[PDB]
């Protein structure tokens, strides 16, 4: 969630006043994930035991 | 005659008193050219920005 505001210019002339603006972005968050190769032989287990 | 042939030309501000001599140490870029120094600025960022 982020609330950005905006600064405006207070004008004259032939022009109607303009209003100030928000701006209410999110972004959803992106998920991943990263994984390694790690092999242990079997006579280690054998040596564990 | 001791205080009417008065009428000089100058700012004057007689029994007057204003402006903080305090003053602002603000951040601005100065620059001499000819022989007189000159604010030299480029307002868009700070204004007209966003």
């Amino acid at each position: 969630q982020f609330e950005v505001q905006q600064p405006m210019i207070a004008r004259d002339g032939p022009h109607p006043v303009d209003q100030p603006v928000h701006n209410y972005m999110v972004k959803r968050i992106h998920k991943r994930s990263l994984s390694a190769a790690f092999a242990i032989a079997s006579e280690a287990l054998s040596l564990l035991s | 005659t001791l205080n009417i042939p008065s009428i000089p030309p100058q700012s004057n501000s007689d029994s007057t008193t204003a402006g903080l001599p305090v003053n602002a140490r603000v951040p601005a870029d100065l620059v001499i050219v000819g022989d007189k120094l000159v604010f030299l600025e480029a307002l868009e960022r700070r204004v007209y920005q966003a």
